[PDB]
């Protein structure tokens, strides 16, 4: 039935979308930490190697 | 595909050593930004909502 | 700060009279999206 | 607040120096309108 | 506040001088560096051994290009040197050189 | 969606969020590439010996 | 194809892993050039000149000057390379 | 001049530039004298930015 299918599909849609948002936020955090680590590695190369 | 190649200086087994020496000054370069602070914003609740 | 700060070296960092030439150049070049200071009302 | 003195000064908005007036009838704040110039 | 001899700090070439101006939400840096830009390969040697207590250091920079034991700085070909570069160490291998 | 046209329609209701997600990921990946390029441009910068 | 011959990237969730922007050969070229420049770049010359000296000499000069060890001690006593090689192998 | 904070030399800018080149630059003081086109190259870099 379309009336009940819309509600079910809507709740699935909202759930998947919010997990996807969480994934994006986590990726941004990890990316910034990795950029800082890259700066540190650049320093280590320049004055240890 | 292309790869930038570093200058190659040969190594001498004799007591003499080969030395690559600069002949020009060519001073100056563009430089990075540090972004020390961010904009200060206050939000009035009970008015926003 | 002296107008002749550098003998044969030329400096555009001297203030024009306080917001040196390079400083105001990069304040103009950037898209200042907030002129609403002091007059936003 | 100026806690040590305990006096209070009502700074207005960054550009609120012509329309605003002390205890103005026009401006009705969400608060009981009891309030708290260079 | 100083040039110094760093590595990953003031980037882009051998740091000479640096300036700072204000910019939206931070500071804008302008580092001036030194760049070699033409490189020629010259044979050089380590030190000299004349007769007694005569060992000579290469100089603050290696220099010691071939021709007249003449010592050289970082820029250009060798120029006449008068102890203004070479102090005096102990000997090393390949005698008549500190090689 | 599993490719069903019905979920596609119900999502076209929401279609701006997908744009935001894709744009955020694309920007992060661009920043990663610039970081790698910068680091390696600061690695070699030299003359070398074979 | 490797998902044909049986990876969730292609199989279900739309997710794709992007390529690294550098193949292994280019990265290896970078690190190899750095290894080639090790001995010469650390030789007293700032960064504007390169002195192509053997690796052993570079090791001796770092130990002789930066470490306060007299030159006679370094001379009397090569085969110190044995200890260096032991450390490298242990790694 | 010397990184030590406690003093101020108050030398002109050209002198400071030549001292910087003499030590970290490793260019002979005589080489700094040789061709003070150095000022021209400095000015070219500044104008380029």
């Amino acid at each position: 039935d379309v009336l009940e299918q819309d509600a079910q599909i809507d709740r699935l849609i909202n759930g998947r979308l919010t997990t996807l948002n969480a994934f994006v936020a986590q990726q941004l955090v990890r990316s910034e930490s990795a950029a800082l680590s890259a700066q540190l590695a650049k320093d280590k190369v320049n004055e240890c190697v | 595909i292309a790869f930038n190649h570093p200058i190659q200086v040969d190594q001498l087994n004799s007591s003499y050593f080969k030395l690559s020496i600069p002949t020009n000054f060519s001073f100056g370069v563009t430089q990075e930004y540090i972004q020390t602070t961010i904009q200060k914003v206050t939000v009035d609740c009970k008015q926003y909502v | 700060i002296i107008p002749g700060f550098g003998g044969d070296f030329n400096l555009t960092l001297l203030e024009p009279v306080a917001r040196s030439a390079i400083e105001d150049l990069l304040f103009d070049k950037v898209t200042i999206a907030d002129p609403g200071y002091m007059q936003g009302y | 607040y100026d806690k040590e003195t305990k006096t209070h000064a009502t700074l207005f908005g960054s550009v609120a120096c012509e329309h605003i007036s002390s205890t103005m009838s026009q401006y009705s704040r969400s608060t009981r309108s009891m309030l708290k110039p260079v | 506040k100083a040039q110094s001899k760093r590595s990953g700090f003031c980037g882009q070439g051998t740091h000479i001088v640096s300036f700072v101006v204000n910019a939206p939400n931070g500071l804008y840096f302008m580092h001036v560096g030194y760049y070699p830009s033409n490189h020629i390969e010259v044979v050089s040697a380590y030190g000299l051994c004349d007769a007694a207590n005569p060992t000579n250091c290469i100089a603050p920079v290696n220099g010691y290009f071939i021709k007249t034991n003449n010592t050289r700085i970082v820029d250009e070909w060798s120029y006449t040197g008068s102890s203004f570069y070479a102090p005096e160490p102990i000997t090393s291998l390949n005698t008549k050189y500190v090689a | 969606c599993n490719g069903f046209q019905k979920c596609e329609q119900l999502l076209r209701e929401y279609g701006q969020f997908c744009s935001k997600i894709n744009q955020a990921l694309h920007g992060a990946n661009l920043r990663q590439d610039d970081s790698v390029r910068n680091l390696f441009a600061s690695v070699k910068s030299s003359q070398s010996s074979p | 194809d490797d998902c044909m011959q049986q990876i969730c990237a292609q199989y279900v969730a739309g997710y794709k892993v992007l390529p690294p922007l550098m193949d292994v050969n280019m990265e290896a070229a970078y690190t190899s050039s750095l290894l080639g420049s090790i001995a010469g770049v650390g030789w007293t010359a700032g960064l504007s000149s390169f002195a192509a000296i053997p690796f052993a000499q570079s090791i001796f000069y770092r130990l002789n000057g930066v470490g306060i060890t007299q030159q006679v001690l370094s001379e009397n006593q090569k085969l110190i390379a044995n200890k260096f090689n032991q450390a490298l192998g242990a790694m």
